[PDB]
Formats: C-alpha cells, structure tokens, sequence
C-alpha cells in the first residue's frame, strides 16, 4: 500500500520536524498534528483551474497540515508547507478553521478541488481518492471543531460527510 | 490513523443487523422528538407547562445517551464478525454509517437549538441549560470518534 506507506514516512516527518518541538523563539509548545495530504499547487493560476497549457514548471509540490492549537482543540489551523531535500518540511502560510467558508469539488479535473479562506484557492491531489480522504477529514475536523456548522458545499456527495440534503441546509453557515 | 489504510451463522448475523436498525430506528425517533421539544420551548410557553417540557427534554436526552452506547456496542460487534466475511462487513458498515449521520443530525438539531436559545434571550437557570447542551455536544464528538476507530 503505497499511500499508506507514504502516509506514514509524511506523518512522521512533519510531526518531527513541525509539531513537536517547543516554538523555535517563543518556546510555546507545539501544535498537535491532525493529518495532511500532499497538492500540486500551479504559482502562474493558484485561484483558478490551471488550462492545460500551464507550463510544468508552473507545478509545485506542497502539503496541507491540519493541526489543533495545544491548549484548545477547538483552534484548527490550515498550513501549507514544501518539503526540503533532507526530509524536513518548512511552513510557507497558515490559515485558521474558521476561515474556511466554501469548499467546491472540481467536476472537470478529478484531482482538483477549491477551498475558499483568505480568497479562493485551487489545489490537487496526486490522486481522487486522496481528494475524497482529505476533503472528508477537512470537513469532518470543521463540523466537529465549531458544533454542527459546515461551510458552503459545492458538487459533493454529502453523505461522504454524513449528512443530506436538510441536514447540510440546517448546518450550512449561509444560514 | 492512517486514512489510506439462528442456527445458520448468516441468519444469525443478520439477526444482530436487524436489532441494530430497530434500534438507529428508535435513535432517530428520539432525536426527532428532542427537535420537536426544542421547537416547543421556542414558542412562548407558560411557566407551569415550560418545566413539564423540560423534565421531557431531559428523559429524552438521557434515552439517547444511552441508546449510542448500545448503538455503539451492538454495531462494534457487528463489524468483529464481519472481520472475514464480505456480506458480513458491508452490512455493519452500512449500519455504521447510518449511526453516524443520525449523530450528525442530533448534533446539528442541538446546535440550532443552542444560537436560537441566545437569540431569543437577549435568571441563571439559562446558564445550567448551556452546560448540559454543551456535555451532550462533546459526547456526540467523543461519540463520534468512537465509531471511526477501527475494529481489530
């Protein structure tokens, strides 16, 4: 199983490397790891979905890391991180939970997926289930951090997130 | 947690399937019926008949609790057996998530209850009345964590 097996050479390292150790100047403690998956990120169409023509150069490699405040698990952060070339991951932004407020399935491009914070954001996976678990686990961390509330749902099957249709109106934060 | 990674024996099973939807039957009712005193105690009640709808709350509240530990159980078990078994295993994981998305929607229907409380308010019995809503949301969480651990 190999993205079972990268999935816990990534863990290990990021909680090494990340989520450990007491803050490097402040010396707070660490947050705890939640999970992660690795994206594609295109630097020339990051809000958008990338054309085809989109140069290879353009792609980068990133992961996203879910991660608990360590006196408060009800403060999830977001980050995105690059991997260096000895193992270690180095944080480039961070997004609090509650800044997640519209989540949108790409119907053309299977790996593609936009996450609304700060702005909008496009990113993929390496893979549609990868989506499929990531999502999950954002959405399910969300519906649980800030009880019973869910950001906006765009081409997702609800039940990957056990709800319906009613449940997801009653939830939704539009109101 | 790594994401990626009766004498016949079926009749038997099956058996165990069949009380298991009797009883997420049962669960959704309750939680139906707590939604439905929730909606009561919004409408403005008289205070004689306002504790009789609270003493109900709180019998049914307790009803639930104690029917997710059986859920949970019942459904756990369900899973052990199906270990080996295909037909085994999808139906008590098509029961388990049958049990989630009810937790989901108690979860929901308190937490509608919870802002429409606040935003209908603005004594200190208010207060006592938060602390349980938030007891019972944390055991719908820890609840909920229960049933995507894995069975081994």
């Amino acid at each position: 199983n190999f993205l079972a097996e990268q999935y816990e050479r990534d863990r290990k390292a990021i909680i090494n490397c990340c989520f450990s150790r007491p803050d490097h100047k402040t010396g707070e403690p660490p947050n705890n790891y939640i999970t992660h998956v690795r994206i594609i990120e295109d630097s020339k169409f990051p809000s958008s979905r990338p054309p085809p023509d989109s140069k290879l150069e353009n792609k980068k490699k990133r992961l996203l890391i879910l991660s608990a405040k360590p006196n408060n698990a009800k403060l999830i952060q977001i980050h995105k991180a690059r991997e260096n070339s000895d193992g270690s991951f180095q944080i480039g932004r961070t997004w609090q939970l509650t800044e997640l407020v519209r989540v949108e399935k790409d119907l053309e491009i299977s790996e593609g997926f936009i996450l609304t914070m700060s702005k909008k954001y496009y990113w993929e996976t390496n893979s549609a289930k990868e989506r499929t678990v990531f999502i999950k686990s954002l959405i399910t961390l969300y519906i649980q951090t800030f009880e019973g509330h869910v950001p906006e749902l765009v081409n997702w099957d609800l039940s990957l997130f056990y709800l319906d249709e009613r449940s997801y109106q009653r939830a939704v934060i539009t109101n | 947690a790594n994401p990626y990674e009766g004498s016949d024996d079926f009749v038997a099973f099956m058996n165990k399937i069949n009380s298991i939807n009797a009883n997420l039957s049962r669960y959704e009712n309750i939680i139906n019926q707590i939604d439905a005193q929730h909606k009561d105690l919004l409408t403005q009640v008289s205070e004689e008949q306002e504790m009789e709808l609270r003493r109900s709350l709180d019998d049914y509240i307790s009803q639930a609790t104690d029917l997710q530990y059986q859920l949970k159980a019942d459904i756990k078990d369900a899973q052990r057996d199906g270990l080996h078994d295909s037909n085994k295993q999808a139906q008590a994981e098509n029961c388990r998530q049958k049990f989630l998305k009810l937790i989901q929607d108690y979860r929901i229907i308190d937490s509608n209850y919870k802002e429409e409380s606040k935003e209908q308010a603005k004594v200190q019995a208010r207060h006592q009345e938060l602390l349980k809503l938030e007891k019972t949301m944390a055991e719908l969480t820890q609840l909920f964590n229960d049933m995507e651990e894995l069975v081994i």
